[PDB]
């Protein structure tokens, strides 16, 4: 695992570790931030205030342990905080965000982390404190929720 | 609907959208 080489070493002060994370995660992170129609305006803040903040908590972080899930624990909720009041092509961005915006909110949360960013449905679990078991079932009723949504607006 | 294609299509979208990270003003702090 390459992450938790790089955690381990972010966590003992190295700078360019963390960055090398950054590299890693931050497309990721962003992409949720728009997936749940946070503003153009907030997105990049929000990412900076994520790993600003997991580089402060590093110190309380076993290195052997999940470092995305960790991180995306952090980023969900700051983006919780904002996307409530989420408002050429992109276009397609905002069709994208106002179509998972009619999902409810435990429902647009695990399908974001899992056919979005990629999760597994653990990894998810672990970031939304559930269950496994009840991210299958959420997982089976986003696509229910979508499939009508798209079938309505075709 | 083909969900599993609309999904394809919103990954894809979200990441095009989303390749502009700035790493450097993040290592500034
Ligand atoms: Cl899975």
């Amino acid at each position: 695992d390459a992450d938790r080489i790089l955690a381990a070493q972010a966590a003992s002060g190295n700078q360019r570790a963390f960055g090398q994370l950054v590299a890693r995660h931050g497309v990721a992170l962003a992409q949720a931030a728009r997936s749940f129609g946070i503003p153009e305006t907030d997105v990049d803040d929000v990412v900076q205030d994520t790993f600003v903040a997991a580089w402060h908590a590093l110190d309380d972080f076993d290195p052997d342990r999940p470092f995305r899930a960790w991180l995306f624990r952090i980023g969900l909720n700051k983006m919780r905080d904002l996307y409530r009041f989420r408002r050429a092509a992109r276009l397609e961005l905002a069709r994208v965000a106002s179509t998972l915006g009619k999902l409810d909110t435990g429902s647009r949360e695990v399908i974001v982390l899992t056919a979005i960013v990629g999760m597994s449905q653990p990894e998810a679990a672990a970031v939304l404190g559930l269950s496994v078991k009840a991210v299958e079932g959420r997982i089976g009723r986003a696509r229910a929720k979508l499939s009508a949504l798209l079938d309505a607006d075709s | 609907a083909d969900v599993e294609e609309w999904l394809t299509h919103a990954r894809k979208v979200t990441q095009e959208a989303s390749i502009g990270v700035d790493v450097t003003s993040i290592q500034e702090c």
